[PDB]
């Protein structure tokens, strides 16, 4: 690719999540952006069904 | 969200090599207090935008534990071992939730990553580590809105080098 | 399909007690060769007919294993331990899939059963065993149509009695 | 609400090792005798690329 | 103490067959709260008397748990699955320790039984169940002297019969 | 070599959570009836700092 | 042999702080193919010389697996998570044996480290990582004589730093 | 301690190992040396009973 000047600096992403935890159904959407080669990213996740979540969001962190 | 990894030391990037077709991943996380969290994810590329479709089933979390009590804290950084098996990649890691007061609740992730390209079109990475730093930067609402950051690096064990030329 | 159990020795029937509301169950099965099979199920009663809705996520089954090779034999009967926790019922069992070469591929089921009635409306069973014998009666069409039988019994350990009056 | 012979029906949706599938099923049993039998049909993702046995406890 | 089992239904007795040479067993018990108890045992026959020599390593029991607090109740009866592997016998069971507060502390036993006779001198049992009921009859001196009873039975699943002629 | 009533004796040496202990035991049972009872005595490391129950399957 | 660790970033050294009294450790390693290896170790200081006393019980290793076939290869470097619980230190790691041909056999270490000083005399380290590079540098004889090197580093996750000042 | 000049550079160690794996009894002795603050060490392990080992030494690596 010659140099970093020819790589995409940032890439956006979108998410849909549907699940059931301990019998509780929920659905989320999310939107974010990251830097593919610097290995950094951030997103916003919104619970659209089943909120407020009756369990710690942390169990979803590696999935979102 | 495995497209966003900084690979050092020349380690091949299984995830970036998988586009435009994309990849899937699948995981069961086993918590030390009996909970299980299982997921399947599809990663696609729609023009310039990555699209993730996630299915989740979690069960057996104790009513009195940090998860069902919504009294976690924050994840420690995590180090995954990632290695080829059956022409796909496996990963495993130990993660730890630092709960208010300082106690850690640990869990074990068991993952398979599956390119949508055939293995013959891919340069497979050797055994290596993937560090992941996850920070839930704001809980905007409830219950209902969260902002999460991650930094990830694919690397070898540089701190304790081989005396024999091994990675 | 837990409504179909013969309970002996006066053991209360958590499942039959749950009607007309019904119940759910959730389970992760861990296989000794690395596979996981997670399920969530809803059981309801629509007039005269029981209705099941099932969601399944399975992962990490080895490509060379009896499951993904579709070279499994049959299940041995299994004995589940069933007991109250968190005002619901827990179950666990070890199951053994007989496979070619005189192999048994074993797995560990971790289940929670959740009545849709409140716990205060239920007579909860004490610790007991639930035997389940599952038989594939016919594979009508390869990979497409099966007939499966189950017989199940809720019981205490009748074979080895207590000297202290315990069930 | 329970009878000595009772029918049941099932719908299953799953992914195993990345393979999506859907099933329907119909059966009947004797709830008090603890016996039952059902026919399961794979309606999407057939023929299944894995042993049906892993679905036995979920029907 | 596997020589003391009533086998029904014509199931061969791996343990009684092993005399006069005897047998060994080895086991790791995994507790759901993180403890492990590993043992190795030798069983020999010295004239008229059976002689056991046992080595035990236990670790990782939580300081606040029923085991290290010495606040355990009693074992429920347990059902082991027993089957031939590698020309010896494997066993696995789930056991449940009743504890204060309506708790059951469960564990998973992983056992190998090794006759001192060659496998070619033995009639190996098919897959079957071994029920064991263990009762502390008396704690004669706190932390120092116990009396313990066991009743055990080797059997098939009699409660739920096969439609295909299987044990 | 086996009789309808048989005695047994045991020696146990162990470490649990860093705690060393030794036991001896003597019992008797009926091998064919599948019943037995024994007395276990802790001879070193007593009184045990943990529940005896974790040793039950090892006697 | 935990006295030989390079701790960076100001992480307290639980092992060196424990002398002259010393420390013990205890571990169960669970292999993915069913083996268990349990150990207890005592570490003392005799004048200028460290003295280790180790007890081992291993069981359930499959006859056909890399361990009983003596067809291992070499360990990958390993990263342990180390953190305080119950006023002692716990550790866990995932290790991987790279077997001839390139397949990895994985295992999970569960450790407790116990100073012979009371926790009140010790500065306890926070959650951190301990990397261990183990190289079996020569198999001098059989079966019978081995030379083994290790390099170890105690560190935080420096490759993927926090945005919030966390270690 | 002021400076590294005042730290012990190397420390020796000795080991005894006794065990049973899959029913096989063995005993080992060992001797080594390491650099406590550089975090490096090496040892020689000799099997004195139960050799040659009928299993891979690797399962003993984290214990020796």
């Amino acid at each position: 690719h010659g140099s970093a000047s020819f790589l995409k600096k940032t890439m956006p992403f979108k998410t849909t999540i549907e699940g059931t935890v301990n019998g509780h159904y929920f659905k989320c959407t999310g939107k974010g952006e990251g830097n593919p080669f610097e290995g950094t990213q951030e997103m916003k996740i919104e619970v659209i069904e089943g909120g407020p979540l009756p369990f710690a969001f942390h169990i979803l962190s590696t999935s979102c | 969200s495995k497209t966003f990894i900084k690979y050092v030391s020349g380690i091949p990037d299984y995830f970036k090599q998988s586009f435009p077709e994309g990849f899937t991943w699948e995981r069961t996380t086993t918590y030390e207090d009996g909970g299980f969290l299982t997921a399947h994810q599809d990663t696609s590329l729609d023009g310039d935008c990555l699209v993730y479709k996630v299915k989740i089933l979690g069960n057996n979390f104790p009513a009195d534990g940090p998860v069902m009590q919504n009294k976690a804290g924050r994840w420690e950084p995590a180090t995954e071992i990632v290695y080829e098996v059956d022409g796909v990649l496996r990963g495993q890691s130990l993660m730890a939730l630092k709960c208010p007061g300082g106690r850690h609740l640990t869990c074990h992730l068991h993952t398979t990553y599956r390119s949508k390209k055939p293995a013959s079109a891919l340069k497979m990475p050797g055994f290596h580590f993937e560090d992941h730093r996850i920070e839930i930067m704001e809980e905007v609402e409830k219950g209902k809105c969260y902002k999460q950051y991650e930094a990830a690096v694919g690397r070898y064990c540089d701190a304790a080098p081989s005396k024999l030329g091994h990675n």
